[PDB]
């Protein structure tokens, strides 16, 4: 539930 | 050349273990515990929002209009293209699809020209919902009068022809607690103003605060709100809810003129805000990246993680605040927010905006041509990563934050420039504790958190760094590495397909950390197979040293990885560590065997921990307190247990108990006085004078130091300025022809030693004797200034008994070595200052009359006494390296090391005899001979000055000396007769062929080495006991012809020769 979007 | 004989590089006892004055650090005392201020747990949720519309369409209010062109856009809607009703409809729901897309999991509620009463019952359904949630109070009043000086909102009544006064009183009654408002109105400060004054002054200590009440106004108490064209009714609420429509669409119509580029691409732009590889969500990304960089180095730590971090909505909407800020400001209109923040607009970094926001709207007219997909990404992020480079090369302190930290934050985000982000931040991070404060504080932690989860060989390199050094500082990430399951991450990383030990010593200090005393995180790296993983590496120093301290913590006080332990066979890889050369490697393979503990009877682990407290013991002798420390809490452990066997052990003292209790006792009066009261502790334990009461390991919390810290000139230019002066005065010892003794001494000083001088030694590079009582007490007294310099006692013990005094390391500040008769070693620094003087280490050599000597150029300590053998300590590695029998079968009266060939030694024997060494030999015993042939002890000895194995030694009790090379024969060079009987004392130079005799009658004779009388010296007394038979200490100075002597009276005298 990050704040912002993370792309692993 | 060959004078470098003389002149070793063997420094010793000057590591990080031996530390000096800020830190007693090194062992003994606990870890620095840490106090972190970067805790806001509640992630906050704004979960309902309450958008009121206060605009009677084609009925101006009547406060100031005029304008022919002005502007009337709202929502991105024109309110006169669809007459009142369906206007104000879709106004309605374009203004929550705006607010929708910054929080889509909030409930949203619209009212249209509404009443009090519906604003009441609108507000108060919004608690309901959202109870502990923040709610956010959207109001537009843009078609009826401005807010008052009496804190007032307005709003209609039911038939539209009054503007009715809403107080702000009553609305922050309806809403309560946690609650943000947004004001599109004119003057706007009217209603902050209002609300400062709702409540009593109190409960705060900022500007002018107490609740949790956020309040974003559009402009100040005397303005009004733009009627130009350009901008549209909607600025602030258009800034806060579309922030790039509206600064693409300012910056045309300001910047660049706009007629160039058509304004309506705007609308057009390919891509959606998501994709950062799209022309839309990378514009956006930029934005989100400038604006949340400009928020951090203006604010605060708290105000910033408050209103940039906690609330994803309060986030984005003081983001856009910022915007507001810029845009506002150039339409006469200056808004403000509740916490009030400083000035943002013009901050450097709009400019790096404006920048890349003109490089995509030129591009933005060849991509509507087409659908190219050319869409070529913003140099943007690559050249703040290399401002970010530039701040960690030139200006590498704190001198001001980076700046740029925000931005390698946003950067982790995509792939693009990852891993050079994450390169940059460890490369920050490695400066200090203060910088990874910094990167927590912007907020990195979750996001290098979910980068464990990346398999990208290329990634994990760099992340075992960054979260080493994380680690480093705030051990509390235990909790959160283990729910997510980072700790497989790092056990992978030990089996490796990826090399260096370096590397390696991270990650299972990492893992020590996610495990200390951590149950969780001990379950869940039993379960990965941490026992077998780091066992299987166990078959460099600093990897040994951590693979033992992971084991350690894993097992401890946990019975199921104790048992996994066991039948892995620990013991038997983790205890050929207890004799490793490094002693942090020792003292942390005790750690280790000691946290796998806890009539006749055998079971498993009965002979496990037979085995493991046998083999303890076997290093409670041990030369480095490092480990003799660690040795004494787990016997504490282990004591803890066997109390009633232990106590039975100490009644008859007073199998495997027994010897026990003679370790625990013999470290109860140890020479380092830390480890002294330890065993002290242990003994209270058995009940010789709950689990509170045991002592606790230090090796881990020392060790830990190595990590938070990062990963010359003034040392090699005093150290070649003593070695010059020394190489020079050695040939002018030798060469000098050296006249007669000047009778005349340069000082008769008073000790007031009431029992008398027992010895003393001559500083080599500075004008300071050091003399010693018979109970040890150190004076440092100075024979150039006159003056005292330093007062001791060592050791406080009362049994007591001065043997030698020694200095290692004389090229690089020297360190006063002080054996005593019962053995025992202790080493002082800072022992010429005033009384700043720490005992580095003592230990007990000897394991009786002890006799010591330094070979300062092998690093060996030869200790020995009336004892069949020579111990050998090597002082590198703090270990009895080696235990020569003397092969006498009486005691070694006198003990003397060659300074120029390292192993060899000379010893002098109660029987007159005497014997060579070369200790580095399978048959240590070189030659034995008598020399001197009266049967009477051999009070001292020395080899020759220069570089042969040729030996002035053996002056006899007797009162001969005898020179003699053990080389060509036995028999005696020169015979000399200084004294008839009762020779005390011998000092025999280093350099100058010169030698000096004492006498128990009153008498100090110096000789030539050929034997030529150079001087005669009659120590008289001072009152009529006629005790002068103790002339004990007689020592020449290294590199000049200086004499020292001192007798059973008081005074160390000095004399020199002319």
């Amino acid at each position: 539930e990050s704040q912002f979007e993370m792309d692993i | 050349a060959t004078s470098m004989a003389y002149l070793p590089q063997t420094i010793v006892l000057c590591e990080l273990r031996h530390d000096a004055s800020e830190a007693s650090a090194p062992l003994g005392t606990s870890e620095i515990v840490l106090v972190p201020k970067w805790r806001l747990k509640e992630r906050m949720k704004t979960g309902c929002v309450a958008l009121v519309l206060c605009l009677n369409i084609t009925v101006d209010p009547p406060d100031v209009i005029k304008i022919s062109p002005c502007a009337r856009i709202e929502a991105w809607i024109d309110p006169f293209s669809m007459a009142p009703p369906k206007a104000l409809e879709t106004i309605g729901k374009n203004l929550s699809t705006q607010y929708e897309r910054w929080q889509p999991r909030a409930r949203y509620k619209v009212q249209l020209d509404p009443t009090v009463d519906e604003v009441r019952k609108l507000c108060l359904t919004c608690r309901k919902y959202a109870k502990t949630e923040r709610v956010l109070f959207h109001y537009n009043g843009h078609g009826v009068p401005k807010p008052t000086a009496n804190g007032e909102i307005w709003v209609f009544n039911k038939s539209y022809t009054q503007y009715i006064p809403l107080p702000i009183s009553e609305l922050d009654s309806w809403l309560k607690t946690p609650s943000i408002y947004v004001f599109d109105c004119s003057a706007a400060r009217m209603i902050l103003n209002a609300f400062a004054e709702l409540h009593d002054w109190g409960s705060s200590g900022s500007s002018g605060s107490s609740r949790d009440c956020i309040l974003l106004a559009a402009c100040d108490v005397h303005e009004t709100l733009p009627q130009s064209v350009e901008f549209p009714a909607d600025v602030f609420t258009s800034c806060l809810t579309t922030p790039i429509k509206m600064a693409l669409k300012w910056f045309c119509r300001r910047s660049l003129l706009k007629e160039i580029i058509d304004e309506s691409l705007i609308d057009r732009i390919p891509g959606r805000q998501n994709d950062r590889k799209t022309l839309l969500g990378e514009l956006n990304w930029i934005f989100t990246a400038v604006t949340d960089t400009i928020a951090w180095n203006v604010l605060p730590h708290e105000l910033f993680q408050r209103l940039f971090r906690q609330d994803l909505l309060v986030a984005s909407l003081f983001r856009n605040f910022l915007l507001a800020e810029r845009i506002m400001r150039s339409a006469n209109c200056n808004p403000i927010s509740h916490p009030m923040l400083p000035p943002t607009h013009q901050h450097h970094m709009w400019d790096a905006w404006d920048m890349a926001a003109e490089i995509c709207l030129s591009q933005l007219p060849q991509l509507v041509l087409d659908p190219s997909t050319e869409f070529q990404p913003s140099p943007f992020f690559t050249e703040q990563l290399t401002a970010f480079e530039v701040w960690l090369d030139h200006g590498s302190e704190h001198k001001k934050p980076p700046e740029q930290l925000p931005i390698v934050l946003q950067v982790l985000l995509s792939q693009c420039h990852r891993f050079r982000a994450l390169v940059l931040l460890g490369r920050f991070l490695d400066m200090g504790s203060w910088a990874v404060d910094l990167a927590l504080s912007v907020g990195i932690f979750p996001y290098v958190l979910k980068l464990l989860q990346t398999t990208t060989n290329e990634l994990r390199q760099i992340l075992v760094f960054i979260w080493t050094k994380i680690l480093a500082l705030d051990k509390s990430c235990q909790i959160d590495l283990v729910k997510d399951g980072g700790h497989t991450y790092f056990i992978r990383f030990l089996d490796s397909s990826g090399a260096f030990p370096e590397q390696r010593a991270m990650a299972a200090f990492v893992l020590a950390v996610i495990v200390d005393g951590h149950r969780r995180g001990q379950e869940a790296c039993l379960e990965a197979n941490l026992i077998g993983v780091c066992l299987g590496h166990l078959e460099e120093p600093l990897f040994l040293q951590w693979l033992c301290l992971c084991l350690g913590k894993l097992w401890e006080d946990f019975m199921e990885a104790q048992i996994m332990g066991r039948e892995a066979n620990a013991f038997e890889k983790l205890a050929p560590l207890l004799s490793e050369p490094q002693p942090e490697v020792r003292a942390a393979a005790v750690f280790a065997l000691g946290t796998l503990l806890d009539e006749f009877d055998d079971d498993e682990k009965i002979r496990a921990e037979d085995a493991i407290i046998k083999s303890l013991l076997d290093v409670v002798s041990d030369g480095s307190p490092l480990v003799r420390a660690e040795v004494a809490v787990a016997l504490a452990r282990f004591a803890f247990g066997h109390k009633q066997h232990l106590k039975l052990a100490a009644a008859s003292y007073w199998a495997v108990y027994s010897q026990c209790v003679r370790a625990m006792f013999a470290l109860a009066k140890d020479p380092s006085p830390r480890i002294a009261s330890l065993g002290r502790r242990v003994l209270s334990i058995i009940g010789i004078e709950e689990r509170s009461l045991l002592p606790l390991s230090t090796i881990y919390g020392w060790s830990c130091g190595h990590f938070s810290k990062p990963l010359s000139q003034e040392i090699a230019a005093k150290r070649e300025e003593k070695e010059k002066f020394a190489l020079e005065h050695i040939a002018k010892c030798q060469h000098s022809s050296i006249s007669k003794l000047n009778n005349n001494p340069i000082a008769n000083w008073d000790t007031r030693f009431e029992t008398g001088t027992k010895t003393a030694l001559l500083h080599p590079f500075s004008p300071i004797v050091v003399a010693a009582d018979e109970n040890e007490r150190i004076r440092v007294w100075n024979y150039e200034e006159a003056t005292l310099l330093n007062g001791f006692d060592n050791h406080d013990f009362p049994d007591k008994g001065i043997s030698k005094l020694c200095l290692i390391n004389e090229l690089d500040d020297s360190l006063l070595l002080v054996a005593s008769c019962d053995g025992s070693v202790r080493i002082w620094k800072n022992y010429a200052t005033k009384g700043k003087q720490k005992l580095v280490t003592g230990f007990s050599s000897i394991q009786l009359n002890a006799v010591v000597d330094w070979q300062q150029q092998s690093g060996y300590l030869y200790a020995s006494g009336e004892t069949s053998t020579v111990t050998l300590w090597d002082l590198e590695k703090e270990q009895l390296v080696r235990s020569v029998p003397s092969e006498s079968e009486c005691g070694v009266t006198a003990l003397s090391a060659s300074q120029v060939h390292g192993g060899q030694l000379a010893a002098g024997f109660a029987d007159g005899s005497l014997r060579l060494y070369d200790v580095r030999s399978p048959e240590p015993l070189v030659c034995a001979t008598r020399p001197h042939q009266k049967v009477e002890r051999v009070v001292g000895l020395s080899f020759q000055p220069g570089l042969d194995p040729a030996k002035v030694v053996s002056a006899s009790q007797a009162g001969d000396i005898q020179f003699l090379d053990l080389r060509t024969t036995r028999d005696t060079y020169l015979t000399i007769d200084a004294h008839r009987g009762s020779l005390t004392a011998l000092a025999v130079h280093r350099h100058a062929p010169i030698i000096a005799s004492g006498s128990a009658k009153q008498l100090i004779k110096v000789f030539s080495l050929q034997g030529e009388q150079l001087g005669i010296i009659r120590y008289y007394p001072s009152f009529m006991a006629q005790k002068i038979g103790s002339v004990s200490c007689l020592t020449f100075h290294p590199y000049q012809v200086l004499l020292a002597a001192g007798a059973a009276d008081s005074f160390v005298s000095i004399y020199t020769h002319d």
